[PDB]
């Protein structure tokens, strides 16, 4: 069963004897009904709603990664509500392994 | 095109001619007609009267109504 | 399970078993496209079935419920009279069907309903052996039994010489009351 | 070793330059292979048959220098050079000399990170070990804590389960004396009715 | 505070019902006449013309997009050269406030936080050991009595009345024995 | 690839019917000017013209020899691109499976667009996780909440074009020296006379430059009944 | 376009559409009965037309079943999701997708035609010969409906069998779901028709199968053969959807993912093998009696794993999350509802209780609890946690706290007197009965009416 990633003693030491966990809110924001302008026609309120996906939002950590939104299945992935073509590039499952191959290195 | 984005674009960017409800809420009830209608018709067809009065299949009393 | 596709996998001989599994697993697969990839897909599904702990719970089940159904369906081709495979009798009036009215005592009289007829006085409450005498002798005559069905009886006392009242509700003491007002035989 | 041995494509030779397979419908010509052999020469016994590639000589001088310019090629050369060159040597001097494309990591442009940010990289990792941590210790707390509770549910459903077997119990008590000593049990009582 | 206060202003009362005139009014039905409209209604829905009867993939106005050299126009990243390096800058949405309204201030906290996973798997594996076989023991306590009550109902007695019924659309025959 | 389909008969080689009639414009066209079939035909006229002088080829230089044949000298900026061109081929039908990401060694994930779907499955063995599927989108490095794996994406663009085999081969190489049709004349009477035609694209492009059906039976090669 | 669009997307919300629309026929005709029964004596029904109400009767389980939950269930929400689930773009075999809407679609217009121009008689949604033989023409086209809902349902089997094919990506616990229903069609559906195109011999072929030395138990076999597959083919796609709900919104991976798959795939081998206690009554030998009852109580050891793993998941979810989205109550209700269903199943089980229980209204509650309150709320969930990514609006039903009680108290007043009238006893597909029973039956009569008035809310 999954318990979380193993964690070695030595990776627990701070280089600074006041660092704490960081407080970053990932908490998005406020949120309602998308609501539109009257003056935008049917091109610009689909600019619109594109422009209010939370999948596309990410919280930014102090070392400049983001933590972007995730979830457990590829349904949330896809543009709210769902467009007609939605994976056009295939979507990438990575695994990991401990192979390599020298080509990859260079000396 | 951004038009085509989005499936059912018009309805989804809350543009779509109200008509289009109505229609498939007209849709609904006629279909719910196909369950009232028939018994109406039945019922005269065989008795002669579109309803019956509550328990006039049985004995009731003088002042009944 | 091991982590590098170095280390090999140890398989048995026979017909199931891991090189038996990996021959057949990617036959219909087009993800398994070489030797590198195979192996990971194939290790990445043998551990995450194969090394289950619950999964071998559900194998132990479906393997109790063919057994039981395999056998059942064989038991009636082979035993019940009412079950006809071959013609000879078919051929012939009802009554000219000795051979197969071979099988209908002993098809009547399994060894399962001896042993669990005896136990209707956990259930019955008055007369639990009402049927039990038969002078015919197509079955053996029921003797009640002396225990409650093991289980979710605890309703009744564990043995039933604890219940005061057992007796007097036995279909021979109701006989005996009646036969004395001469209410009916039985 | 796929497709049975037949190749998806392959050459045929034909003798009469004006002859067509399609248009003619004649019963004489015989379809050459790629390496010249009739039709009417069965493979396993073709197949057997040496074949080499004989180039002009005036090929020779250019043949030579790609040898000596590169010596892992030299035996190949050689062996076309003096006409010992098979279709399977050609196809080993082919996938020998074949390499894979090389990707610089250096060549992509990174996401855009201050260079604060840049030396705040262990920080996080500090932190992320932290979660981890306190993740994998919470699990083994809360497991312990909700199974255990899962026994109240059993001690309680027991307890009310009881409830129904004691009236269970006094149910049969009360049905064992209804025949024997309840006055509501009447007999010589009913009487039929008899038709309407 | 009362955040729609904040966007009351954009929030203009309507006033034709479902957003429209009469069509007597105006004509939403028809194509706009505007240059680079031609595919939508007055109104800015779709025109038919463009979805339905001349739709493209049934043929009409046949315009391949990709050009000679198998190439279709594609946005660059806004690319940045600093410290001797190129970087991409990347793309932020807008404010939620500019998209839904509320102004984002107040926000309650929610903690970064990993998966909440069930620990201790030896503890782990009993549990589940325990959801399979505690329902299979009880199937097994009901099964012996399922077998007594089936036989019960079978069992061969010596009867010494027998009762014919027949079931008729709608009454039922009873065929009794005659005394002598 | 594997998701690819049986190779085509124009996969090996062109019907000499696709060859432009224009053959001197054709030898006279940048490459950057010249369509699929065009360049196909400008490389096959060239490289076999060089390749069918054997008198020649030994004081060729390599540079000068790969030119007339049309193959592209391969140099690090060329080779990272069309690298990163077969892995996004290579992906589209096969899985995603590598070492785990890090920030000095980010996941790379290749993509036209801005954005590409992406699933984490945490390490090998225990390490491993459930998907975790997220938005890859341009300029953000992504961290992974659970295992904390880096992410980053890798666009294929290049002047409001995406990399592709033909815009590395544009960008790269230089045109040579402008063909020059005296070698193909010379090459055409080296392998083609007395009714042996043993140079046929020389002999058909040889018969487009001198107009059309000039030569000994091109009039009737030409001539088709549908 | 609107009838020749492709997408599947699409074509899962035509199927949503279209489950609602036949739900107000289905609706109505339930209403039809409860008012019915509100008392003894005729209330709507005229005694010389009890004909009708052995129609209304009919196409309530017919509608319900065939036109209404599956394809909500198996065709609306499948549809949708499971392409995006899977990596892939689009559906493996889009034409066959659009024919399939369109199949139902037509199927639907034959039945309620039916009722408007044929006379109007019943014989249940089970067909049991002889009497759907004797009937009038409308029973020959209700078989019409059911064989051609039949090629829908197999076509879509087939196209969801497809994307083991294509699918670039994990088989989540949801495809797993919809992948055995369709195995469970696929290997069901024959034999149904095989013994439906029987019934056709006999009411249109002279055929003799149901007469006297043909034995019409053999129907009984053969339709119960697909009948009780049908009620696992239409619960295991909701099982999907509750496991996806769980385990989104409480932010917890699935525990025991083999478990709950193996748990499916058990299910569907054993609801293969257990169709014959539907057929407790009609006298099978001591050993045939024995098997059924015991297979039957072996689907509860997979289909308690499955609600235990359940309850796990919503175990131990963070306390901030706000608790009350309707989808998440819906979730929930389902584990609470379906035990319920299920424990009463095993109690009806056991043959000798379900001798006195058989063709009463305890088994009505039981295969109502499931259906019409797991089922239906199960389809609801699924499509509140989809209200973004299918975009659906006008309606109060994300957070709307009154409508889940208010549904909740109501349903359950409908259904649990139908228990206990069941040991008093009263008998199903009935319209009179004796003046005792009138206690209980008005009080579901009285739910029956409430509950209709809680659906105008949602608008
Ligand atoms: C179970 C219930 C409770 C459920 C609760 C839970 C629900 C949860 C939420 C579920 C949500 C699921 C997902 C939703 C996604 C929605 C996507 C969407 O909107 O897509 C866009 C889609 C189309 O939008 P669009 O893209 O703008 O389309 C443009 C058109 O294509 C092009 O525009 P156009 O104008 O050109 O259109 C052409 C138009 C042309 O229009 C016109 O010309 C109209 C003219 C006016 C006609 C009006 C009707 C007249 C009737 C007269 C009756 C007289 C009776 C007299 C009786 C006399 C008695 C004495 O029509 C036609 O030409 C063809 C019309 C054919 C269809 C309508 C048929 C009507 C019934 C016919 C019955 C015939 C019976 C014969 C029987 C005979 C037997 C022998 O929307 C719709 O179609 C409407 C959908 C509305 C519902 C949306 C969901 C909301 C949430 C649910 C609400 C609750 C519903 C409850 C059910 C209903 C109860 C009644
Ligand atoms: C004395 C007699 C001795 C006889 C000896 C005979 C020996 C025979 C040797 C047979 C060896 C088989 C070798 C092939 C293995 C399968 C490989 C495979 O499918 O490759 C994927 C391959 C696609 O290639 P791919 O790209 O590698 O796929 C990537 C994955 O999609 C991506 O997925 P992923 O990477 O996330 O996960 C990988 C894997 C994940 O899944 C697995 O790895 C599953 C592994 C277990 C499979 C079962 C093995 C057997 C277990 C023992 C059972 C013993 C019973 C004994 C009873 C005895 C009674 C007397 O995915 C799949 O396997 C997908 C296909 C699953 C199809 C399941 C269909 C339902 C069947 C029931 C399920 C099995 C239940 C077993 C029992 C459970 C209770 C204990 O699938 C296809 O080509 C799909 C074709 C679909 C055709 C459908 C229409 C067929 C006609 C239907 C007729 C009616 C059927 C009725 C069925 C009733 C069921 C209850
Ligand atoms: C060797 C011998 C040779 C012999 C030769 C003999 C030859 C004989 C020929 C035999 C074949 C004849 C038929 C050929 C068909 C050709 C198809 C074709 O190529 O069409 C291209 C053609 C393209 O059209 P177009 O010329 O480009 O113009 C289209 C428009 O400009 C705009 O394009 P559009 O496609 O968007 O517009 C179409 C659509 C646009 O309008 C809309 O969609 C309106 C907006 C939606 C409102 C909400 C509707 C409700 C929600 C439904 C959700 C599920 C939808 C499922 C998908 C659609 C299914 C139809 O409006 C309609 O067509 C009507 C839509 C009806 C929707 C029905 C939904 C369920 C209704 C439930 C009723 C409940 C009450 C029960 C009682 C009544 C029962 C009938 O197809 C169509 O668009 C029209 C199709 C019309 C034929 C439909 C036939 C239906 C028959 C039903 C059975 C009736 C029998 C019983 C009667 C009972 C009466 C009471
Ligand atoms: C979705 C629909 C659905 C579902 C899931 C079920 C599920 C079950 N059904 Fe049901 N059933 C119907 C729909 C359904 N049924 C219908 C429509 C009828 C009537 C048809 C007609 O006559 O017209 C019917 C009829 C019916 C009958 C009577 C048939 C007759 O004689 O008329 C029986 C008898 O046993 C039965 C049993 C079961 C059982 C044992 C389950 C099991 O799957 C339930 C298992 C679940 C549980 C037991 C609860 C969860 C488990 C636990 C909480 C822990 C373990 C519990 C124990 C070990 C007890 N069903
Ligand atoms: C899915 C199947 C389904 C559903 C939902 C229902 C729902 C209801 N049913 Fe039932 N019913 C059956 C299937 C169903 N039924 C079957 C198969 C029989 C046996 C038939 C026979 O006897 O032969 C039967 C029999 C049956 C009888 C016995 C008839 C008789 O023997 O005389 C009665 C009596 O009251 C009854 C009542 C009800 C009531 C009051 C509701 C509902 O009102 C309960 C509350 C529900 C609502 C208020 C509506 C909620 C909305 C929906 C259900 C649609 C949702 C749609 C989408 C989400 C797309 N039903
Ligand atoms: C003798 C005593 C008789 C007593 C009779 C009592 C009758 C009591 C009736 C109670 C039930 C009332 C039900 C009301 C249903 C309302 C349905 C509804 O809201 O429909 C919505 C729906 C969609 O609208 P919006 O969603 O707002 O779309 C705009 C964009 N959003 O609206 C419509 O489609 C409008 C039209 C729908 C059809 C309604 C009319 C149908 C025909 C009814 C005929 C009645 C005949 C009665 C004859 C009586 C003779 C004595
Ligand atoms: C269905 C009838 C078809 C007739 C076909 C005729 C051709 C015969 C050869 C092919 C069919 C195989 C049967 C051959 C039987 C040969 C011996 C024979 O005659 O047996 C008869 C005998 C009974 O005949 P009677 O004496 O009249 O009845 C006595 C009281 N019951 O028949 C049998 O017992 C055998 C019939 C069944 C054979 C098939 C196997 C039975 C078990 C099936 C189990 C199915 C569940 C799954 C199993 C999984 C296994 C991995
Ligand atoms: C006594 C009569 C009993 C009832 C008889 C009903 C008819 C027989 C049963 C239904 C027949 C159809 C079965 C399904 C066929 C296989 C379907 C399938 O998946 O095939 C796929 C393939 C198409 O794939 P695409 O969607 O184009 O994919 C494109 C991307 N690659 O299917 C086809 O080509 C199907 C072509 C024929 C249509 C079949 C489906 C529609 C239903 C036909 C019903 C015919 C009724 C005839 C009744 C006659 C009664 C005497
Ligand atoms: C090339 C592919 C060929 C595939 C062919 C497949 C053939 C089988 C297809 C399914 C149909 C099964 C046959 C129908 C069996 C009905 C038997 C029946 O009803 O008999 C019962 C008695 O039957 C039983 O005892 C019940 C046994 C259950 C039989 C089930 C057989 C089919 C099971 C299919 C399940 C799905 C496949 C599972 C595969 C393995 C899973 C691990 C009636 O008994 P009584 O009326 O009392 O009469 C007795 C004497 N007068
Ligand atoms: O059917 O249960
Ligand atoms: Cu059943
Ligand atoms: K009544
Ligand atoms: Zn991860």
């Amino acid at each position: 069963i999954y318990e979380g990633q193993t964690v070695q003693e030595s990776e627990l030491i701070p280089q600074e004897d006041d660092w704490v966990i960081e407080e970053t809110n990932f908490c998005l924001g406020r949120n309602c009904y998308v609501r539109f302008r009257e003056e935008d026609d049917l091109a610009r309120r689909a600019l619109h709603q594109m422009d209010s996906q939370l999948n596309k939002m990410h919280t930014r950590l102090r070392d400049g990664t983001v933590i972007p939104y995730m979830s457990f299945h590829p349904d949330e992935m896809v543009d709210r509500p769902a467009p007609i073509h939605t994976f056009s590039e295939k979507p990438l499952l990575k695994w990991t392994w401990d192979e390599t191959y020298e080509e990859a290195y260079d000396d | 095109n951004l038009e085509d984005h989005f499936d059912l674009a018009e309805y989804m960017m809350k543009m779509h001619n109200p008509m289009s409800e109505y229609l498939y809420w007209i849709a609904g009830f006629v279909s719910g007609l196909h369950g009232i209608l028939p018994l109406l018709h039945s019922n005269y067809y065989f008795s002669g009267m579109f309803l019956p009065r509550d328990n006039d299949n049985t004995q009731l009393c003088d002042d009944s109504w | 399970p091991p982590t590098r596709l170095s280390t090999p996998l140890y398989s048995e001989g026979g017909a199931f078993t891991v090189n038996w599994w990996r021959n057949r697993y990617g036959l219909y697969s087009r993800r398994q496209t070489d030797p590198m990839l195979a192996e990971f897909l194939f290790r990445q599904q043998v551990k995450e079935w194969f090394y289950d702990v619950p999964s071998y719970n559900y194998a132990a089940l479906v393997g109790l419920a063919l057994g039981i159904l395999v056998a059942v369906i064989w038991r009636h081709f082979l035993f019940n009279p009412d079950v006809y495979v071959r013609r000879q009798e078919l051929r012939k009036m009802w009554p000219d069907r000795h051979r197969q009215f071979a099988y209908a005592v002993p098809y009547l009289n399994p060894q399962l309903k001896n042993l669990l007829l005896p136990y209707k006085n956990s259930f019955i409450d008055n007369e639990p052996d009402y049927a039990d005498y038969n002078p015919v002798g197509l079955r053996p005559q029921r003797v009640m039994a002396i225990r409650r069905i093991p289980g979710f009886f605890w309703a009744i006392p564990q043995y039933f010489f604890e219940d005061p009242l057992y007796t007097s509700c036995s279909t021979k003491n109701m006989q005996t009351i009646y036969k004395k007002l001469g209410y009916s035989e039985l | 070793a796929y497709n049975g041995g037949y190749p998806f494509h392959y050459v045929v030779q034909y003798d009469d330059p004006n002859y067509d397979c399609e248009a003619d419908f004649e019963f004489e010509e015989i379809p050459r292979d790629e390496f010249g052999v009739p039709a009417h020469i069965p493979p396993e016994l073709s197949t057997q048959i040496r074949h080499t590639y004989y180039v002009p000589p005036q090929y020779y001088p250019f043949l030579k220098k790609l040898g000596e310019d590169t010596p892992e090629l030299k035996p190949y050369t050689d062996k076309l050079i003096m006409g010992d060159m098979t279709y399977d040597d050609y196809e080993e001097m082919f996938y020998k000399f074949a390499k894979p494309l090389k990707i610089y990591r250096s060549r992509l442009p990174l996401p855009y990170r201050t260079d604060e940010e840049i030396s705040q990289e262990k920080y996080v990792n500090w932190c992320g070990r932290w979660y981890s941590y306190r993740q994998r210790l919470q699990g083994d707390y809360y497991s312990r804590h909700y199974f255990r509770d899962w026994l109240i549910g059993v001690m309680l459903g027991m307890y009310l389960g009881n409830l129904c077997v004691q009236q269970h119990r006094q149910y049969r008590v009360d049905m064992k004396l209804f025949y024997l000593e309840a006055p509501e049990h009447k007999i010589n009582w009913v009487k039929p009715r008899g038709d309407l | 505070k009362s955040y729609y206060d904040d966007f009351k202003d954009r929030l203009k009362p309507g006033k034709y019902t479902q957003g429209r005139c009469p069509q007597s009014e105006g004509d939403y039905r028809q194509e706009s006449k505007t240059i680079g409209r031609e595919h939508l209604n007055d109104d800015g829905t779709r025109s038919k013309r463009y979805t339905v009867k001349e739709a493209d993939a049934l043929g009409y106005h046949y315009h391949p997009p990709i050009d000679k050299k198998g190439q279709v126009y594609v946005k660059g990243p806004n690319t940045v050269i600093e410290r001797g390096q190129t970087w991409i800058k990347g793309y932020e949405l807008p404010s939620m406030e500019y998209t839904y309204g509320p102004k984002q201030e107040d926000i309650p906290f929610y903690p970064r936080v990993k998966l909440n996973v069930w620990g201790n798997y030896n503890l782990v594996m009993k549990v589940e050991f325990l959801f399979f076989y505690l329902p299979t023991i009880i199937v097994f306590g009901i099964c012996i009595p399922v077998y007594t009550i089936n036989f019960a109902q079978e069992e061969v007695i010596y009867t010494t009345m027998t009762v014919k019924v027949t079931g008729r659309q709608w009454y039922w025959v009873y065929e009794v024995e005659s005394p002598t | 690839y594997r998701h690819w389909h049986r190779m085509s008969e124009d996969d090996w080689a062109l019907p000499l019917d696709s060859m432009p009639e224009d053959v001197k414009t054709l030898m006279a066209t940048p490459q950057t000017e010249r369509g699929f079939v065009e360049d196909y035909w400008y490389n096959r006229i060239r490289g076999e013209a060089t390749l069918l002088d054997p008198e020649a080829l030994p004081s060729k230089s390599y540079i000068a020899l790969a030119r007339d044949m049309g193959l592209q000298i391969v140099d690090e900026p060329s080779s990272h691109m069309m690298g990163l061109i077969e892995l996004y081929e290579y992906l589209r039908g096969a899985s995603f499976v590598g070492p785990f990401g890090t920030i000095e060694n980010p996941v790379l994930v290749p993509a036209v667009g801005q954005e590409r779907v992406v699933a984490c499955t945490g390490g090998v063995g225990d390490e491993e996780h459930f998907t975790l599927w997220f938005r890859c989108r341009e300029g953000f490095m992504y961290r992974c909440g659970e295992c904390d794996q880096i992410f980053m994406l890798v666009r294929l663009y290049y002047e409001d074009r995406y990399w592709t085999q033909t815009l590395v081969r544009d960008t790269f190489m230089s045109d040579g020296d402008m063909f020059d049709l005296k070698t193909l004349e010379r090459v055409h009477k080296m392998w083609n006379k007395d009714e042996m035609v043993r140079w046929e694209v020389g002999y058909w492009a040889q018969d487009y430059v001198l107009g059309k059906g000039v030569l000994p039976g091109m009039v009737e090669e030409h001539t088709r009944v549908n | 376009f609107y009838i020749l669009v492709n997408n599947n997307k699409r074509i899962g919300i035509y199927y949503i559409k279209l489950s609602i629309i036949i739900g107000i026929l289905g609706i109505v005709l339930s209403y039809i009965i409860r008012v019915e029964l509100y008392n003894s004596g005729n209330r709507i029904i005229k005694y010389d037309n009890v004909n009708y109400y052995n129609m209304v009767i009919t196409l309530h389980g017919l509608l319900m079943i065939f036109y209404i939950i599956m394809p909500g269930l198996y065709g609306g929400i499948p549809l949708y999701i499971l392409p995006i689930l899977s990596v892939i773009t689009d559906i493996v075999l889009p034409r066959i997708n659009n024919i399939s809407i369109i199949i139902v679609l037509i199927s639907y217009i034959v039945v309620i035609n039916s009722i408007v121009i044929e006379y109007n008689i019943g014989t249940g949604w089970t067909l049991y010969p002889p009497l759907s033989i004797i009937g009038t023409v409308i029973v020959n086209m209700i078989l019409y409906g059911l064989i051609i809902i039949g090629i829908s349902s197999i076509i879509s089997a087939i196209n969801f069998m497809n994307i083991l094919i294509v699918i670039d990506g994990i088989i989540y616990v949801y495809i797993w779901s919809i992948i055995i229903t369709s195995v469970l069609l696929i290997i069901s559906l024959p034999i149904l028709n095989g013994i439906l195109l029987m019934i056709l011999s006999d009411i249109y072929f002279n055929s003799i199968y149901f007469i006297l030395n043909g034995d019409v138990v053999l129907y009984q076999h053969l339709f119960w053969y697909f009948g009780h597959p049908e009620v696992y083919i239409l619960i295991l796609p909701a099982f999907g959807i509750i496991s996806i709900i769980l385990s989104v919104l409480n932010n917890k991976i699935i525990f025991g993912m083999k478990s709950m798959i193996l748990a499916i795939i058990m299910i569907s081998i054993l609801g293969s093998i257990v169709w014959a206690h539907h057929i407790y009554t009609v006298g099978l030998e001591l050993d045939t009696k024995i098997y059924f009852n015991n297979l039957t109580l072996i689907i509860s050891i997979p289909t308690g794993n499955k609600i235990y793993n359940w309850i796990i998941l919503y175990i131990g979810s963070y306390n901030i999350l706000y608790n009350g989205y309707q989808s998440l109550i819906f979730s929930i209700m389902f584990i609470i509802i379906f035990i319920i269903g299920g424990i009463t199943g095993i109690i009806i089980s056991i043959d000798i209780i379900d001798i006195g229980l058989h063709d009463t209204y305890y088994i009505v509650s039981h295969f109502h609890y499931i259906l019409s309150i797991g089922a239906v709320i199960s389809l609801l969930a699924g499509i509140l946690l989809l209200k973004d990514i299918i975009g659906y609006y006008n309606v109060i039903i994300k957070i709307n706290k009154y409508f889940g009680l208010l549904l909740f108290i109501n349903i359950n007043i409908i259904f649990t007197p139908q228990f206990i009238i069941g040991f008093n006893v009263m008998p199903r597909r009935i319209l009179e009965y004796s003046d005792n029973i009138i206690v209980w039956n008005l009080i579901s009569s009285i739910g029956s009416i409430s509950t209709i008035l809680i659906l105008l809310s949602i608008f």
